[PDB]
């Protein structure tokens, strides 16, 4: 069994930094296969994609939003903490952080894809305004 | 550039946890409780290297040499005593009485207890007497019974085997390494600025004793002081002293020791009767020599406790098993009455020399002979001591002291073994095993070579 | 190349009497120097050791230094029984040996 | 003052001097590795405990390729975040045991890049070989 | 498919794969290898244990002249009696496993040979040293 | 009469014969090196033995440089001392029992050349590799 | 404890060979700062510094009497010898056999230097005449 | 009355374990051999000219 709970504040200032923090327990992340992902959806729209932090201590990022993330991993406190700067008014929404299930193979050198991200968290919501 | 190189038997150290194993010289059927034969000889002469520009802290409170050796003792005292004869069936009525023979007034200390006794035929009982000190007798409802027939059963010490302190070492495997230290004035915990390395220990001789450090080493510079927290009172202190003390300790009596068959296979020994006065154990400690050693550690106590009035008295009571000084003299169990020792008291203002004290004047003790005894402060095994022909006589010196404390002037300071452990604690406080760690990576302008 | 001292340095008691040995880069500058106390008769016995330590059981009294290629021994609170020749010894490498001084004498 | 060639030192010798001076003396240690009752019981645990240290270390270093040698180089660069101090001051500055306490945290690290680094040598150098 | 470097591979991992790929995920294997009450004794057992089968294979290397290199080559030549497969079905086409089940009744007469090829490359490189 | 190999000759053999031609026969020995009750206790510490006497001589291998080889040469120079007798009588009429009886008294002092000349070899080849 | 004893005959003739030996317990001169010198004093006068042997094997004589004293040790027996040869009447003196503490620090190179000669011996008395 | 009553507690074979002399090798751990002598005219003590390992 694998519990993933999120915390941060709502109400959130434009033009500063805010940080989000994803608890995780019953596995590590240092073990093969290990992986956390950062969703998101504003209201009554389809969920977008953040980043994503595996077990090789490799960071990937979106495009779109390279500059303004920065994604980090605690092995003594057990979670990911994940930074974001310069929010717009459009930042306004629920944030998921989930486990991944995947497999590997070889193809002229070993790779890794994802099956499906398996456990989501319960979501923290974020608010931009005063 | 720089690049990364690899080297191997650096002088690198980890404070780390390791068993132990003995080692004593050749002694030489003899059988010792300690089973010094089996161990490894040592050594004619150890290497030792003393190092330099080094500070290593020490800490003997968390060391688990202690711990592991005491393990090691009750280990080994029932290694050696599971093939004795076990003393079940003398649970028997004991009808005593007083002594009759021809001080002598004071005869309340030993007791002509006769009961029936199984012969080498289960069937026949046939009546046997034998003398039982009063300590281990409890009357009933006029008949006595043995303190322990209540309790657990309780053996037997085979005499074929001698369990005096045979010194021994304690000595780590290969890639381990004990760290002794040298400062003369070092107390239980701090840095030491002189550590030396060493294969293992020196002789360390295991004796049994509550309130004084018998037949141990010395301090060599001055008085050493030690406690995890002296402004704790329930601490227990130990005292190591640079000069030592003469005790002499006796049991003045010829003693018949006879044999009693309890059963088939089963004889036990006991005392037969007595040739001659009845005359108590003591003993003989000089007036200066201990007078001037209190003076000597009340100056001591004073930089630890400033403009306080230091006085000694007795302990306070209870058990009698931690109230007297208990220790060994060639396999009887002593048990001496310390409260004319802790008579005085040191006062930081005043005038001590010591040719006012008169010569020649020695501190008689009174002393009590328990031959059955419970170990470890565990209500959970026995030993009882056999009688031994003749008069003994035990001389030794005394080492150390362990003292506890107990609002405002005077402070007390009482003898007690509030734990056994701090009895080893006074010898291994400079002793530390660690773990080497060989392996050291340092940049180096050096490249490994790659041939094409 | 051997250490020269005032030889019969002798004074009154109840003070501090100080006595020095000189000696040269190669015996006193670059290694260390002991003294030592001798009343004829008899092996003598240490005094310092390391040119600023001594060893259990000599009185507090007794004490030197060393600065650059000449040495000191300075003894205070002078007593009856505080006589003997004294020397000062230190290893050289101009020979690779312990060479002695030449003793001196010390009368109340 | 008569020398000492460094092989007549004592065991862990030389640990609070300079790690340079210090790296004269890597023989000596090397030596002393290696070297039915209930202290048999404890005897035998202490043989087995013996072994099991040795063996560790020189599992590590055949797979570095420093299988027999004493001071080997590897072509792996040294990183400046894991050290920052000059050459001048490391080994003429400090000790053994200071220096190890220092990058005790970056062990696991560097450990992983001998083994990876290593492995490729062997690869590429079976390439070039089978052009014969 | 992001890509895995090998070196994050769990143990006895690529066992399913084909022996040129596994060939590269050597160094994972390699770490594993050495990793008075009733417990006391069989774990005393299983220490004993597990350096007994690391020695041994050591053992073998060491006169193969493998003592520390992962991948090594030798000079003798292999035999079409003992495999008669081409090279590319034999690293690209079937495991490890299947391959020394295959090969495993010839493996004392391979082991015999390198002992002897191996001693006879010391006894020739020895003349050759002694013409100076 | 037919030949022997040398490789077929059993544990011990070539004892009685002359230095020169056991020299031949190194291998054979090197193979048999590592081959809760009563039993359990005395075979356990049966293998330990083993094990303990093996690591002994890979050690001082280790150190000596002949970490895998079985025949190497070193750069100490022998000394008439040791031994005084010629080549030709060495290697060829006596056997290596009595070779070892001759010397076992300069043991001592070759085990410690050999240390003191290999860790030499090691600090000046590094000085080497740092003009690049 | 070290106790140091040595032994040799009181009437020795001139242009013979004679033998010293000084007798030793507690210690090894195998071990790291081990080494025994051998004092001279004639009576009435200074000592005089014969030679000294470490436990390195390495023997150190005094310039002037470099080819008249040669000194060897006894791992065996535990005891060292010093023979001398060629006396003179001037011989005439008490031969002391000492053992000696020393410290050891690096400088170039490890070096050895003796902060002093601590253990002493009773004395031998050698006599030159007829 | 038995003779052992007054010496010591005696014991009692349990018929299930049978003590019948089977033959067994001793053998020695690898690094040590056991060496054997041949000689069919060889004493307690001597030397022996054709040992066999
Ligand atoms: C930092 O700390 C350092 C260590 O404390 C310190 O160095 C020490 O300095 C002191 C002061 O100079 C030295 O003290 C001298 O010691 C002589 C004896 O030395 C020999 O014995 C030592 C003890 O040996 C036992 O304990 C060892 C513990 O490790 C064991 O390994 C031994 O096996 C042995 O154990 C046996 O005995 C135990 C009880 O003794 C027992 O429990 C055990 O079971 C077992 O039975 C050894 O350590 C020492 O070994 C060193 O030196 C030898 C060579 O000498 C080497 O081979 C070794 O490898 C090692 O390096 C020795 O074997 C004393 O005899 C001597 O006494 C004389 O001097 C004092 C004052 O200095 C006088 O009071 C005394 O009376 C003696 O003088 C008298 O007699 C002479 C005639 O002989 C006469 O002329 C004179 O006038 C006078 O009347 C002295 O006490 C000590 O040796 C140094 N080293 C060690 C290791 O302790 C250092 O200074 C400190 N400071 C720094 C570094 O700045
Ligand atoms: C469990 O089992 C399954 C199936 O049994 C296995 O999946 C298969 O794995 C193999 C090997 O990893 C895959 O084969 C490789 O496929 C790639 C890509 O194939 C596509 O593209 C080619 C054209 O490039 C098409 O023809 C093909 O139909 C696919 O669309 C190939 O590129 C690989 O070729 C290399 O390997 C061959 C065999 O080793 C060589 O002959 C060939 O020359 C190539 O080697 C060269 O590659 C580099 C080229 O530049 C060069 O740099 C190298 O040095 C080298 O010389 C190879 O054929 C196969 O597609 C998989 N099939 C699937 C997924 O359905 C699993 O991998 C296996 N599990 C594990 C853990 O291994
Ligand atoms: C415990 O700690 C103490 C003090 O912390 C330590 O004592 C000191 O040790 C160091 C190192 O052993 C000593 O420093 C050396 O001193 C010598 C001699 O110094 C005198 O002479 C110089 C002029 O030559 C004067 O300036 C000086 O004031 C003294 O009078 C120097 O020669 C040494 O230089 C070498 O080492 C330097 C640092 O490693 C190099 O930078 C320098 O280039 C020298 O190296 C070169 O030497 C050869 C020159 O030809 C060359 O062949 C070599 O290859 C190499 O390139 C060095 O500065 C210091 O003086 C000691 N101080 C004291 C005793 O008070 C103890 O040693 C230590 N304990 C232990 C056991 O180590
Ligand atoms: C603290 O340390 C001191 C110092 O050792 C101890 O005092 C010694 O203690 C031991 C052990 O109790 C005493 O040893 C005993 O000596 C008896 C007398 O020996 C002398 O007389 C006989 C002839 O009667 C001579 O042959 C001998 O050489 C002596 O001159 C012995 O009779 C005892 O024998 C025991 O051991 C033998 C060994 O085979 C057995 O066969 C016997 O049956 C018997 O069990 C014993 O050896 C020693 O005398 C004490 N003094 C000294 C100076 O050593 C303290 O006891 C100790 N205190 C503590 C609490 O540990
Ligand atoms: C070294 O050896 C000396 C002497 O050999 C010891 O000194 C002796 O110490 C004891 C204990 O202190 C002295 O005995 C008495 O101590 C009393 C302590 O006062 C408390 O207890 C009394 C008890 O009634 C209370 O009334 C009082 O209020 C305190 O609570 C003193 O009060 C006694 O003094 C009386 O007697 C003396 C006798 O000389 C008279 O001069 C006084 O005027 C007063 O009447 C008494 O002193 C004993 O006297 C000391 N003897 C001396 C100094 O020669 C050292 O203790 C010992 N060293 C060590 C470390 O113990
Ligand atoms: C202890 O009591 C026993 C009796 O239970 C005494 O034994 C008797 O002693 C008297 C006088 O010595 C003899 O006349 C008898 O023959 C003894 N009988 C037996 C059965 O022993 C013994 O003497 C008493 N001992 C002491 C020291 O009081
Ligand atoms: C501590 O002990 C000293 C003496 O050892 C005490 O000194 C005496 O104190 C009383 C008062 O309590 C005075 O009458 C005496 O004159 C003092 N003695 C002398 C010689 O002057 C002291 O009082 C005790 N208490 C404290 C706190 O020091
Ligand atoms: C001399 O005696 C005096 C007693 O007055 C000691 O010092 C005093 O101790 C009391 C203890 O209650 C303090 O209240 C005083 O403040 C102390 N006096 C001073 C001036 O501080 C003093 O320690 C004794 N002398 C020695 C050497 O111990
Ligand atoms: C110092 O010691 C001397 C040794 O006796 C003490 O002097 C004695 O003092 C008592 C009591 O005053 C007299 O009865 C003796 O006659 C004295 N004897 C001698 C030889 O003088 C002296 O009291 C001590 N000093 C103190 C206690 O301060
Ligand atoms: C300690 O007290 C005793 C008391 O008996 C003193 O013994 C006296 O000793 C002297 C000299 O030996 C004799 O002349 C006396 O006759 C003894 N007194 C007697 C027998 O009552 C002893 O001297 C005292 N201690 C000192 C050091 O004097
Ligand atoms: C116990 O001893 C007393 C001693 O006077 C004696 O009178 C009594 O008879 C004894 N008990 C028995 C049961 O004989
Ligand atoms: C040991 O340390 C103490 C202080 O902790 C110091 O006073 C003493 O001089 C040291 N011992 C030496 C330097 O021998
Ligand atoms: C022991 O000594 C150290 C250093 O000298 C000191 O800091 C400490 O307070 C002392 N006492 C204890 C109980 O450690
Ligand atoms: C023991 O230490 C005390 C501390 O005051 C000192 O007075 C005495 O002289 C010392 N004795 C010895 C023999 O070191
Ligand atoms: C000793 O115990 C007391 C109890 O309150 C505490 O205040 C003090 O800090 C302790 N000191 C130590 C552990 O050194
Ligand atoms: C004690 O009695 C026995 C036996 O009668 C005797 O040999 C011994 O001398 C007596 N004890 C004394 C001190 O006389
Ligand atoms: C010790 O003896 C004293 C008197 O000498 C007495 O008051 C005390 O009660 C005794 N204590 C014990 C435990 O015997
Ligand atoms: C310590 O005890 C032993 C033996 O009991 C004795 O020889 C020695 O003299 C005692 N020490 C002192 C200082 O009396
Ligand atoms: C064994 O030795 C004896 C003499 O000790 C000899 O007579 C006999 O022939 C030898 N056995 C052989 C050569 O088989």
């Amino acid at each position: 069994q694998v519990t993933l709970k999120e915390s941060g504040p709502a109400l959130v200032k434009p033009t500063q930094t805010l940080t989000l923090t994803c608890t995780f327990s019953g596995f590590s992340m240092s073990n093969f296969g290990s992986g956390i992902y950062w969703i998101r959806q504003p209201p009554g729209k389809a969920l977008e994609w953040l980043a994503g932090i595996y077990w090789t201590d490799s960071k990937y990022y979106n495009l779109s939003l390279k500059t303004r993330l920065t994604i980090s991993k605690d092995t003594s406190k057990s979670q990911v903490i994940l930074i974001m700067t310069n929010m717009d008014p459009v930042d306004t929404a629920t944030y998921y952080c989930a486990d991944i299930r995947g497999r590997y193979y070889y193809s002229n050198g070993f790779l890794f894809d994802v099956v499906g991200v398996e456990s989501w968290g319960q979501g923290v919501v974020v608010t931009v305004s005063s | 550039n720089l690049w990364v190189t690899v080297y191997y038997g650096v002088p690198v150290w980890k404070e780390a946890k390791t068993t132990l194993f003995c080692a004593s010289d050749a002694k030489a059927e003899v059988h010792n409780v300690w089973a010094t034969h089996a161990c490894v000889p040592t050594d004619p002469n150890p290497q030792e290297m003393v190092l330099e520009n080094v500070t290593e802290n020490f800490n003997m409170w968390k060391n688990d040499m202690v711990d592991q050796m005491h393990e090691d003792v009750i280990s080994l005292w029932d290694q050696s005593l599971k093939p004795c004869v076990k003393l079940t069936p003398l649970c028997v009525t004991l009808n005593c009485t007083n002594t009759t023979v021809s001080s002598n007034a004071n005869f309340e200390e030993m007791k002509n207890c006769s009961f029936n006794a199984t012969t080498e035929i289960k069937d026949k009982k046939k009546n046997e007497y034998a003398l039982f000190y009063k300590l281990d007798i409890v009357p009933l409802n006029g008949k006595y019974r043995l303190i322990n027939c209540n309790t657990s059963a309780c053996t037997q010490i085979c005499p074929k085997v001698t369990f005096e302190p045979i010194p021994i070492h304690y000595c780590a495997p290969a890639g381990y390494a004990i760290l002794k230290c040298n400062n003369k004035t070092f107390n239980g915990t701090g840095p030491c600025n002189n550590v030396s390395t060493v294969q293992c220990t020196h002789g360390i001789k295991p004796v049994v004793s509550t309130q004084l450090l018998l037949n141990g080493s010395l301090a060599e510079k001055e008085i050493i002081i030690r406690s995890e927290n002296l402004t704790n009172n329930a601490k227990t202190i130990i005292v190591h002293l640079n000069e030592s003390v003469g005790i002499v300790c006796t049991r003045p009596s010829n003693m018949t020791r006879k044999s009693i068959r309890i059963g088939p296979g089963q004889t036990f020994y006991a005392l037969g009767d007595i040739i001659g006065d009845i005359r108590q154990p003591h003993c003989n400690i000089s007036k200066q020599n201990w007078n001037r050693t209190l003076q000597q550690v009340g100056r001591k106590l004073a930089e630890h406790f400033p403009n306080r009035n230091i006085t000694f008295n007795h302990s306070s009571g209870g058990d009698l098993e931690i109230t007297t000084h208990s220790f060994n003299c060639r396999g009887e169990f002593f048990y001496c009455n310390t409260s004319g020792l802790f008579n005085g008291t040191y006062h930081p203002n005043g005038t001590y020399n010591e040719t006012a004290v008169n010569s020649s004047d020695t501190i008689t003790l009174q002393c009590r002979i328990k031959q059955i005894i419970n170990m470890w402060q565990e209500v959970g095994r026995c030993m009882y001591a056999p009688p031994i022909a003749g008069n003994i006589t035990c001389n030794s010196n005394i080492t150390g002291l362990l003292l506890t404390r107990d609002q405002t002037g005077e402070e007390i300071f009482r003898p007690g073994g509030g734990d056994m452990r701090d009895n080893w604690r006074s010898e291994l406080y400079k002793y530390k095993v660690v773990e080497i760690k060989p392996l050291g990576i340092a940049p180096t302008k050096c490249k490994r070579r790659v041939v094409e | 190349s051997v250490l020269t001292q005032p030889p019969s340095a002798s004074e009154a008691a109840r003070k501090t009497v100080t006595i020095s040995c000189s000696g040269s880069r190669s015996n006193i500058g670059s290694n260390s120097v002991s003294w030592y106390k001798q009343v004829p008769g008899t092996a003598p016995k240490l005094l310092i050791k390391y040119n600023d330590q001594r060893p259990s059981g000599v009185s507090d009294r007794f004490s030197g230094s060393k600065s650059g290629t000449s040495a000191s021994l300075a003894i205070s609170g002078l007593q009856t029984e505080d006589e003997a020749d004294y020397y000062c010894a230190t290893w050289d490498d101009s020979l690779n040996g312990y060479i002695f001084g030449v003793g001196t004498r010390l009368i109340v | 003052a008569v020398g000492i060639g460094a092989v007549f030192l004592g065991f862990l010798g030389a640990a609070g001097s300079t790690m340079g001076a210090a790296s004269n003396t890597l023989t000596v240690q090397a030596r002393q590795l290696l070297s039915l009752g209930v202290w048999g019981f404890k005897q035998l645990q202490a043989r087995v405990l013996a072994i099991e240290r040795y063996l560790e270390v020189q599992q590590l270093l055949g797979i570095w390729g420093c299988s027999g040698k004493l001071i080997c180089c590897t072509n792996v660069p040294w990183n400046s975040t894991w050290s920052n101090r000059t050459q001048e001051d490391i080994w003429n500055n400090m000790t053994w045991m200071e220096w190890e306490r220092e990058i005790g945290n970056y062990t696991h690290t560097i450990y992983s890049l001998l083994e990876e680094s290593q492995f490729q040598q062997e690869i590429n150098e079976k390439d070039l070989l089978a052009l014969d």
